RNA sequence: CCCGCAGAAGAAGCACCGGCUAACUCCGUGCCAGCAGCCGCGGUAAUACGGAGGGUGCAAGCGUUAAUCGGAAUUACUGGGCGUAAAGCGCACGCAGGCGGUUUGUUAAGUCAGAUGUGAAAUCCCCGGGCUCAACCUGGGAACUGCAUCUGAUACUGGCAAG
RNA sequence: UAGCUAGUAGGUGGGGUAACGGCUCACCUAGGCGACGAUCCCUAGCUGGUCUGAGAGGAUGACCAGCCACACUGGAACUGA
């Protein structure tokens, strides 16, 4: 948004399939695709498209299952002027380790898997599930 | 060698000491937010080369004069 | 000390008989299982949520004849020791030299048993020992003083030990008055239809 | 005057002292460099009982460790040479 | 194996024209050793005669949950009216850890093992459901990859 | 609240005032007994219940009250503070600890006697 | 510490039972006497005052007081609210301060990784020994969020350069 | 309590300490500290640790151990590592 840009890109997901949204959409940025591989990559979304090559724009396909969405339970975390950073033997386990929290690790961004896998630290994103 | 800080030669009014508000970090140990601090310390500069507006990096050694226990070592930037 | 009064109208206040007082008869009537367990008898002691784990109490408590104090302290303890809180405590309260020496002929009454222990007149694993609250370890020694082998007691009582239902968890043979806790008495072997999801609650606040 | 005395830690009757490098003017068993073994008086024969840290303690008295007697007794006392 | 126990049973009342009445109010859940669960609400100017038909409407419209062995599994916390609960996994050996509502209502639920509090209002009429909230979003660990995988 | 909110002003604990001045981490003091009255209770009861206003060894003159019937409480009398407040009696934050000191405990009380004062029946 | 010696012998009390709270009856009293942590008890049939009968709970102790934390998410980082319940400055501008669209390069300070000194011992905790047990005593290890240093990582954050 | 401070902040040379230094003296510059809260007022020995608590947090610093300070009150130096 006009501060915090990742801050809206988890929002419109969340907000979309709250409404059984077809897919919104966002001008993509490094950043945010690198949080999109840990979703189409991680089984969350179908998969996202691009158009810019100097204005571009990330297309998050939702998704849903029975009679609800799939990526329900999203929030944001290492949020500025408050952003949060853990050790391994402190590194997140999203919902009983049932879900994922997104890591930006010195080695690329990654879901919390490949963090203890990788056996590293990074910045905590946010806590989809 | 030491570590030495690219502190802020706030003062010069003085002859062959500056004093420098060093600029630092820290979580905060309840709360936990990265806040701003500052290190204000009495440098010494037999010469006196340094100047205001500038950045300089200080190093500790021995106690010089009372408060002022640190000497120029290098002014990385400088101008206004 | 320990109760050291009528174990009846202690048994009223429960009904399911707590071993205690036997060897003899006992229950229907001889007792008034919940007839008059007081003056009001009559008058439906209508629990609360919270009277069960309280009355649960006395029962797994009285039955082996312990204070409320050093039953905390156990349970406590039942707790810091990996694994199921719950039934590691009913552990402790079998190791104990008590149930241990009394399960095992040894006495017609718990209590009986405590004397003898008491007295002297008990010994395990070689070394004597005459403390009722002693942590009997499995693998041990246990048998009585040979300098009372035969005195009364043990006797009549031994007799029953076919009747208890014969202890799996463990060995014991009455010929020479001697016995070894085999292993721990796992939850189910140990013949109670007590329950225990009280026992953790009512000590949990 | 640095040396390898003993330090009293037992409960009461039943004493447990143990031996450390620590000062001359030093109380009973409070400032202290470093504790090397101990010495437990009972018996038993409990396979050990009494260790010593043998070689920890040449480690100072090449300076000037004083060792005490009692402490010095334990060196004897158990195999230092075995 | 439906089990019912009751949760509360309040007066409530109401006054009127010539004077006032009055209309009991109980209030109760229902639910089997698997995992189901399905609270009521009713009230008459009896204890009794309300308290059936609280029940009654109990044991009829109901839900399941994809409870465990025993205890829960992820961090369930369901919220209703003004109340906020939230129900923690506890291992096997810590029994059932709850206060008023949310402990009756899980004893018949099928969780014996679990440690839970609430923070809002301590109304039980509210509490209850409160929990089943929380039961209503507690999925399984399976199924997941299904949903997302591929 | 915001972070930073906080930073400038972290959260406090409201100071608890102590419903017992004539405390000073003593559990208990003793007397001189300024007076000794029979006063009337709050609004929604009645009977003169009876109450006193002895001095304390710190000077913090007060008022206590005299549970159990009877007394033989005088003036020059001095009594054991005890404390605990009363709801009939205004003030009365204090009570006398019966069988202590000068205050005698309650007679032929057969029930309850670690209260007032009054040690076995007579076995 | 062990042996023997008479002989149940020398060794039970305290609080509570109107609801929270386990545990009820009968008398005496009659807004008097008195009870009371809160809500409140008593103005002739008190489970609430006093005694007894009984019961309930603790135990060589029980109860009252005093004091801290808990409950209290009731100062809330975890973990709170502000339309009407307490709570948005009457409104603007703006310094400091906090926050910062996007891409690349660089730096490596925040941060992550590993190494090292160091964070006394003793409490604590895991396992395990010594007292007949326990209290207590004790071996080893874990732990001691920490501080700094050395070398690496470069995703995000910050700095510089170019947009 | 919103201002505070002349041996005060720094610089020269003398002097001094076991040793650095306004530590002290002479002279010179007019600094130095402060809302990241100085100065002032009330209180308190500090820590390991202790209590409570799910944890974070809150409360606390008795006995054991490390550190500091004090020895009728105020002041001073002598001996001596
Ligand atoms: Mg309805
Ligand atoms: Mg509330
Ligand atoms: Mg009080
Ligand atoms: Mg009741
Ligand atoms: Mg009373
Ligand atoms: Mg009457
Ligand atoms: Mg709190
Ligand atoms: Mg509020
Ligand atoms: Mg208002
Ligand atoms: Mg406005
Ligand atoms: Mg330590
Ligand atoms: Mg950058
Ligand atoms: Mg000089
Ligand atoms: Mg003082
Ligand atoms: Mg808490
Ligand atoms: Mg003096």
């Amino acid at each position: 948004s006009m501060q915090d840009p990742i801050a809206d890109m988890l929002t419109r997901i969340r907000n979309g399939q709250a409404a059984n949204k077809a897919a919104v959409t966002m001008p993509s940025s490094k950043l945010k695709v690198a949080i999109a591989n840990v979703l189409k990559e991680e089984g969350f979304i179908e998969d996202f498209k691009v158009e810019g090559d100097t204005k571009p724009e990330l297309e998050l396909t939702l998704k849903y299952f029975q009679g609800k969405a799939v990526v329900e339970s999203i929030q944001r975390v290492s949020r500025p002027g408050l952003r949060i950073y853990k050790r391994k033997d402190e590194l997140p386990k999203v919902m009983a380790g049932l879900g994922i929290a997104v890591v930006s690790t010195s080695k690329g961004v990654m879901t919390d898997r490949a963090a203890r896998q990788a056996g590293l630290g990074g910045e905590i994103i946010c806590y989809v599930a | 060698k030491i570590r030495t800080l690219q502190g802020r030669v706030v003062s010069d009014k003085m002859e062959k000491s500056i004093v420098v508000a060093i600029e630092r970090f820290v979580k905060h140990p309840i709360y936990g937010k990265f806040i701003k601090r500052t290190t204000k310390l009495h440098v010494h500069d037999e010469n006196n080369e340094c100047g205001i507006g500038d950045v300089v990096e200080i190093r500790e050694c021995r106690p010089l004069s009372k408060t002022k226990s640190w000497t120029l070592v290098r002014v990385v930037e400088k101008a206004v | 000390a320990r109760y050291l009064g009528p174990k009846l109208k202690l048994s009223r206040r429960e009904g399911t008989d707590l071993f205690l007082k036997s060897g003899v008869r006992a229950i229907d009537t001889k007792c008034k299982i919940e007839q008059a367990p007081g003056q009001h008898g009559a008058r439906k002691p209508r629990l609360s949520d919270y009277g069960v784990q309280l009355r649960e109490k006395q029962k797994v408590r009285r039955i082996y004849g312990v204070l409320e104090r050093q039953f905390r302290n156990y349970y406590k303890e039942a707790a810091r020791l990996k694994g199921n809180t719950g039934e590691n405590l009913l552990a402790l309260l079998e190791g104990r030299l008590d149930n241990v020496v009394y399960r095992m002929g040894f006495g017609a009454t718990r209590a009986e048993a405590r004397q003898l222990v008491s007295h002297k007149a008990i010994m395990v694993n070689g070394r004597v020992v005459n403390i009722a609250s002693y942590q009997v370890s499995p693998n041990d020694v246990v048998s009585i003083r040979e300098k009372a082998k035969k005195q009364s007691r043990v006797k009549a009582a031994l007799e029953l030990a076919e009747q208890r239902e014969k202890p799996t968890w463990l060995e014991v043979d009455a010929g020479k008055m001697e016995g070894t806790f085999k292993r721990k008495p796992e939850r189910s072997d140990l013949s109670a239809d007590i329950n225990e999801h009280l026992i953790v609650e009512l000590y949990s606040k | 005057m640095v040396t390898i005395r003993l330090a009293r830690h037992g409960a009461k009757k039943r004493p447990f002292y143990q031996v450390v490098v620590a000062d001359s003017r030093n109380a009973r068993n409070g400032r202290f460099i470093e504790r090397v073994g101990f010495f437990n008086p009972i018996a038993s024969e409990k396979e050990e009982g009494t260790r010593l840290d043998l070689d920890r303690i040449a480690h100072w008295v090449g300076q000037g460790a004083t060792i005490s007697d009692r402490v010095a007794a334990l060196i004897k006392e158990v195999n230092k040479a075995a | 194996e439906l089990q019912e126990k009751l949760i509360a049973v309040n007066r409530v009342s109401k006054t009127v024209k010539g004077g006032r009445i009055f209309s009991f109010t109980a209030l109760t859940v229902v639910g089997d050793g698997n995992g189901r669960v399905g609270f009521g609400y009713g009230k008459a100017r009896e204890v009794p005669a309300a308290i059936q038909k609280a029940m009654e409407k109990a044991r009829r419209n109901m839900i399941n949950v994809a409870l465990n062995n025993g205890t829960l599994q992820h961090p369930v916390k369901g919220v209703h009216t003004g109340s906020r609960v939230f129900m923690q996994p506890a291992s096997e050996g810590t029994g059932i850890i709850a206060g008023g509502a949310m402990r009756a209502v899980l004893e018949v639920a099928g969780v014996h093992n679990v440690l839970a509090k609430a923070y809002g209002s301590t109304n039980p009429i509210n509490v209850v459901r409160a929990t089943i909230d929380g039961l209503e979003n507690m999925n399984s660990p399976e199924m997941v990859a299904a949903k997302r995988g591929k | 609240a915001t972070v930073n909110q906080l930073v400038r002003k972290p959260r406090a604990r409201k100071v608890a005032k102590s419903n017992v001045p004539a405390l000073e981490a003593c559990p208990q003091k003793r007397g001189v007994c300024t007076r000794v009255y029979t006063t009337t209770p709050k609004k929604p009861n009645s009977a003169l219940r009876k109450v006193c206003r002895v001095r304390l060894t710190n000077g913090f003159e007060v008022t206590s009250y005299i549970g159990g019937e009877g007394h033989n409480l005088q003036e020059h009398s001095v009594i054991l503070i005890r404390g605990g407040r009363v709801k009939d009696l205004p003030g009365v934050r204090y009570h006398t600890v019966r069988g202590a000191l000068d205050c005698s405990g309650v007679k032929d009380r057969k029930q309850a006697r670690s209260k007032y004062g009054v040690k076995r029946p007579k076995a």
